[PDB]
């Protein structure tokens, strides 16, 4: 009784393929080459306040305030903010305040952008269960610089500041963007000093930025001035932009802020056999900068970047958050694979040289939302709390909401919304790929042989790879699990188990895993793995005699 | 404050039971280190240690080379007020 | 005595059975074995460690 | 040959098969998991290729144990027809065209390898048994099945 | 105190919306978060990426120097000096004026100006070092600090280890305790089986057997060698030189051949000092 559970056991038939003896319909096939189409676009009545609003009666609509005159908290709150009675400039820091005049005023409900791709369920909740609902756009607070600027840049776009006309307390909605919903509008006391404030740390903290980043940025976009200089390039504005996104990918990883934040969390945006489409959808995202710290091109089809089982490892890539300043640390995985390579090489080649139909590619991607200690930046962990009995995700208390809705966005806008998971989704699909394992299991398009493998996944195989997931998603009892799997596990379910606690880091656990794998090819590679004295210490489990003298690697592979 | 000569009595004799160089059955409660058990001098500075380990109290150098049997080192703790 | 006591207050990583069994050697066989003006030296030399905090033996 | 069995070219194997290996009729594989070979997709690929029967002997019965993938689960949240040997082959055997048959022999160290096979078969598996053979010796038993 | 509106009133307002109960989800929902603890400025790492909390001193411990000297002076200590200096006697020491003048230079101090050196070691990573092979289960570890004396390492560390399979692991892994910093690995074939050297920036790691521990006998020798003292210079120099009746002028001739291993740790010094 689980979508998960029900795409493993009856899968979707898409294409069939007749034989004499049946018709293997259920194949999970490539998708066919993308075609650009010209033809194809690509964007693809006034409420009862508003009406008052124009008439004049916007006051009389506000439900705390008096039938002609605006409320008397509200009035005070504008009061202070036009005036800073209650609490040369740089203007990282400074907070100005555009007060709004009557017949200036915007009233209306929350409009999506003509490119934002939801759901009517999922606009819906992202407008708190009624559409229809209008805010009064009265001031605007705080600018943040253009995405496709330098990110350690003067704000240009300010922030808006809504008031909802019909409440029982005094509210403000602090909303950073037109790509926030008012389900993340930061709901803020009608306090000056709150509101001041709410937006004093999102202009610390670009300050903040600013001050660590500005002069590597300045050095890249010289770097990128020489560049274009040495290739004859035409020399503009917007070619310095696009040539530092383009570096992007040739900053080199040990100088990354990967660690520039003490906070951070790990979540799991399914597997693709092509990531980088999804790495083209988090680089075309409004709320992220177009110039990343860092950036890696995944290329499958390259020699050093060919998906093993001691695969080469993670391409690694670092996005910086417009209006929060957090980072989003997108990793592929291409180290996940448990099945072992042909035999014979040839006889492979032969079997699959004329195929025109190749299996889908099970590849994983995370990110790490890496954030500072925040007080009023995530907005209160009731923001995050609703966000995520919401939209059934598990978030921090203190996430920032930038990051919480950028990720949303991507996730939406790629199509794998019931792939974004974390720890519970995660641990939800171990348990129905244990079910599916604990089901017969359905027949391939040819059985697995040592020889001639498979390159369908099965269930084992699929076992083992959540198995390293829910390892990689920093589960606080990964160990126990693995103990309690193992004993139940088959060889490549075992492979994953390995590779899971070599994630995790329980070297002695991994000692044990390879001394109880059976000698064969898995043993082999679960050896070659891990960089290692020699291979005896692995999988010796007792001391071997050798010269009337016994070893011991229980040390060296303890903690 | 002042421990009695028993309990003294009973914490030495362990430590010269479970000692590496005297044995069980040749100690006795009125015994010589270096006569009626066979030990060296060098040996008699390691059971007067042995002694000040589980004593917590600090023993001069005068005074701990006049210890030279069981004897003298249950009056000596039973008099010293530093008997733990 | 003074060596031993020093040690077993100030020997913090050298195993303190296996410096009792240095001293314990040096005292029952060096000195046996040398002269006896090598026997002084050794002393001097001994009450120095114990003046100097065993020679640096932490 | 599957789920760790001893090897073939063992020198026990080879003296109690004399010269059973190098023969040409029958062949003799050995499906090893731990090599790349998936012995159950392999097994319900000849199940529905050749359209055969499964049939199971275990020289001991299972035990009434509880798995431990259902706590597992639980944790990370929060039945076999037995027919005597004679008589199945009275039942099977007396129709003019009867089905092939995969007969699967082992010995129950674990007393779960039923449920284990059960699990990991379509085409529900049938248990053959002897009735006043109940409990007997595994050499005996496998020659007669 | 919360600068934002009532999480209870917002949720008043969601539930019409959400349909359900949430209840314990913060906990799942931290689960999966990592707090890295912050770390204190000037709290610094040792070569092992070990927190240092144990100061040390620039200078050496043999000096005399007025500097480190803390005791205030007095009117009649310096009265009753100068009525005992009033009788003018040599040093022990061969040349009188050049051990006057070291005197004079190491009161004034300024030989550890010139010997000012913090490059020194830390006993943080002779710690580690003695848990890893504790782990290793090696007998009869002996740390020895060097620092001081006329060496080349702050830190001797010795270890007896039974058969050469032990020396290579203990070998190994004293050598993955420093791959944080080291820049080469350990010879993979052994040239001697009985003794092994492990390089740890200036702390050496020594691993041996039973009987070529007992030969060398380094522990000891270090343990009796007194500390560097710059009046040591000031004795007569020794060349091994045979004159017509074994005596030198300038010189000295003293053989070690016929002294032991020990006697000659013991009597080094002694023998300068004397002739
Ligand atoms: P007791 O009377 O039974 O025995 C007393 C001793 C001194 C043991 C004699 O029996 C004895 O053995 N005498 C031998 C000759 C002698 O007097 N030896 C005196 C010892 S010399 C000395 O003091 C050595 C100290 C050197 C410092 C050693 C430190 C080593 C650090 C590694």
């Amino acid at each position: 009784c689980s979508p998960f559970l029900s795409s493993l056991l009856s899968p979707v038939e898409t294409v069939p393929l007749h034989d004499v003896t049946r018709t293997y319909s259920t194949m999970d096939v490539v998708d066919p080459p993308a075609r650009y189409n010209p033809m194809v676009p690509n964007v693809e009545e006034e409420g009862p306040v508003a009406c008052a609003h124009k008439n004049g009666k916007l006051w009389g609509v506000f439900e705390g305030s008096e039938d002609n005159k605006p409320p008397a908290w509200f009035y005070r709150l504008c009061k202070d903010l036009f005036y800073r009675t209650n609490s040369g400039v740089d203007p990282y820091v400074w907070i100005p305040f555009n007060l709004l005049d009557e017949a200036d005023y915007h009233v209306g409900p929350y409009r999506f952008p003509s490119t934002a791709t939801y759901t009517h369920e999922q606009r819906t909740l992202l407008c708190l269960g009624d559409t229809r609902r209008e805010y009064v756009h009265f001031c605007d607070s705080y600018a943040f610089p253009g995405r496709a600027q330098i990110p350690t840049s003067v704000g240009t776009c300010p922030s808006k500041l809504y008031v909802n006309p019909k409440q029982q307390q005094p509210v403000v909605y602090i909303q950073l963007s037109n790509d926030i919903p008012p389900a993340m509008w930061l709901p803020v006391k009608g306090t000056a000093a709150s509101v001041r404030r709410v937006l004093a740390e999102f202009a610390s903290m670009a300050a903040l930025h600013r001050d660590w980043h500005h002069d590597e940025f300045m050095e890249r976009h010289a770097t990128a001035v020489r560049m274009l200089e040495l290739q004859r390039l035409p020399a503009g504005e917007g070619d310095i932009l696009r040539y530092m996104a383009y570096d992007a990918r040739n900053a080199q990883f040990a100088f990354a802020p990967i660690r520039e934040f003490p906070n951070q969390q790990e979540f799991f945006l399914g597997e693709h056999d092509d990531p980088e489409k999804l790495m083209e959808h988090v680089d075309l995202c409004p709320l992220l900068f177009a110039i990343p710290h860092m950036r890696t091109v995944v290329d499958l089809h390259a020699e050093h970047m060919i998906p093993t089982i001691a695969g080469p490892g993670v391409a690694t890539s670092l996005y910086r958050c417009i209006y929060s300043k957090a980072l989003l640390f997108v990793q592929v995985h291409l180290s996940s694979e448990v099945k072992l390579p042909p035999q014979d090489p040839e006889a492979f080649k032969f079997m699959w040289k004329d195929s025109q139909v190749l299996p889908k590619m099970r590849i994983p991607v995370f990110v790490r939302v890496v954030w500072p200690t925040n007080e009023r930046m995530s907005g209160g962990g009731g923001l995050l709390r609703r966000f995520n009995r919401l939209f059934g995700t598990e978030f921090a208390s203190d996430i920032p909401v930038d990051a919480a809705m950028a990720l949303l966005y991507v996730m939406q806008w790629s199509g794998h919304i019931k792939d974004f998971l974390g720890v519970r989704g995660m641990r939800q699909r171990l348990a129905d790929l244990l079910l599916a394992s604990q089901q017969p299991e359905p027949t391939k398009l040819y059985p697995g042989t040592r020889e001639i493998p498979n390159p369908e996944y099965t269930v084992a195989e699929r076992l083992g790879m959540h198995v390293q997931y829910l390892a990689q998603l920093h589960d606080p009892d990964i160990s126990l699990t693995i103990q309690r799997l193992l004993p139940v596990a088959s060889a490549p379910v075992r492979m994953g188990c390995a590779k899971a606690a070599l994630i995790a880091g329980d070297r002695e656990l991994f000692r044990h895993i390879v001394s109880s794998e059976p000698p064969g090819r898995m043993q082999t590679y679960m050896t070659k793995l891990v960089r290692k004295r020699k291979t005896r210490d692995l999988v010796d489990a007792e001391p071997r005699l050798l010269e009337d003298q016994y070893e011991f690697a229980a040390p060296l592979w303890t903690k | 404050y002042l421990l009695n000569k028993d309990d003294v009595l009973t914490r030495v004799l362990e430590v010269v039971k479970n000692f590496e160089k005297v044995d069980a059955s040749k100690v006795t409660p009125q015994s010589h280190f270096v006569n009626d058990l066979g030990l060296n001098s060098l040996d008699v500075v390691e059971v007067v240690f042995a002694i000040e380990q589980e004593f917590i109290l600090d023993i001069p150098d005068h005074d701990a080379e006049k210890i030279q049997s069981i004897t003298d080192a249950v009056e000596y703790i039973s008099q010293n007020p530093m008997a733990k | 005595r003074r060596l031993l006591k020093a040690g077993h207050q100030q020997l913090l990583v050298t195993d303190k059975s296996y410096y009792a069994r240095k001293v314990r050697h040096e005292f029952e066989v060096t000195a046996r074995q040398t002269s006896a003006r090598v026997r002084g030296i050794m002393y001097e030399r001994g009450q120095w460690l114990v003046e100097n905090k065993l020679g640096g033996i932490v | 040959a599957t789920n760790h069995c001893a090897d073939l070219y063992d020198h026990r194997v080879i003296r109690a098969a004399r010269g059973a290996h190098f023969q040409k009729a029958v062949p003799i594989y050995t499906l090893k998991e731990e090599d790349g070979d998936n012995v159950y997709g392999m097994l319900n690929h000849i199940l529905q290729r050749n359209d055969l029967s499964p049939v199971c002997f275990a020289a001991r019965d299972d035990n009434d144990a509880t798995d431990e993938l259902d706590d597992l689960v639980r944790q990370l949240r929060s039945a076999v027809k037995r027919e005597t040997l004679s008589d199945y082959c009275r039942n099977n055997f007396t129709k003019s065209d009867a089905k092939g048959q995969l007969l699967m022999v082992g010995p129950n160290h674990k007393r779960n390898s039923v449920r284990r096979w059960s699990k990991q078969l379509s085409i529900p598996v049938t248990q053959l048994l002897l009735d006043e053979v109940s409990q007997t010796d595994a050499l005996i038993a496998f020659s007669v099945v | 105190e919360s600068d934002f509106v009532d999480l209870q009133l917002d949720d008043l307002t969601n539930a019409l919306g959400s349909a359900s109960a949430r209840r314990e989800v913060g906990d799942s929902s931290e689960l999966g978060v990592v707090r890295e603890n912050d770390i204190p400025e000037g709290q610094v790492f040792s070569r092992l990426n070990i927190p240092i909390s144990s100061h040390q001193e620039e200078q050496r411990t043999n000096s005399r120097s007025a500097l480190r000297v803390s005791a205030s002076d007095t009117l009649e200590e310096t009265i009753q000096q100068p009525t005992s200096t009033g009788s003018k006697q040599p040093l022990p020491y061969d040349d009188e004026r050049f051990a006057d003048m070291l005197l004079e230079m190491e009161v004034e101090g300024s030989l550890d100006e010139t010997w000012q050196d913090g490059r020194k070691a830390y006993i943080e990573d002779v710690k580690e070092i003695l848990e890893v092979l504790r782990s290793l289960k090696v007998r009869d570890i002996c740390a020895i600090d060097v620092s001081n004396k006329t060496s080349n390492f702050d830190y001797m560390l010795f270890g007896t280890c039974e058969g050469p399979r032990h020396i290579h692991l203990a070998a190994w892994a004293v050598q993955e305790a420093d791959a944080l910093k080291r820049v080469c690995k350990i010879r993979r074939k052994q040239v001697d089986h009985t003794w092994e050297v492990v390089p740890v920036g200036r702390i050496i790691v020594n691993l041996m057997q039973e009987s070529l521990r007992e030969e060398l006998s380094l522990e000891r020798k270090w343990a009796v060698t007194k500390c560097m003292d710059p009046l040591s210079v000031a004795n007569a120099p020794v060349s091994e030189g045979r004159s017509v009746k074994a005596h030198g002028l300038w010189t000295l001739t003293l053989n070690l051949q016929d002294l032991e291993d020990f006697e000659v740790d013991y009597c080094k010094d002694v023998l300068l000092t004397q002739v």
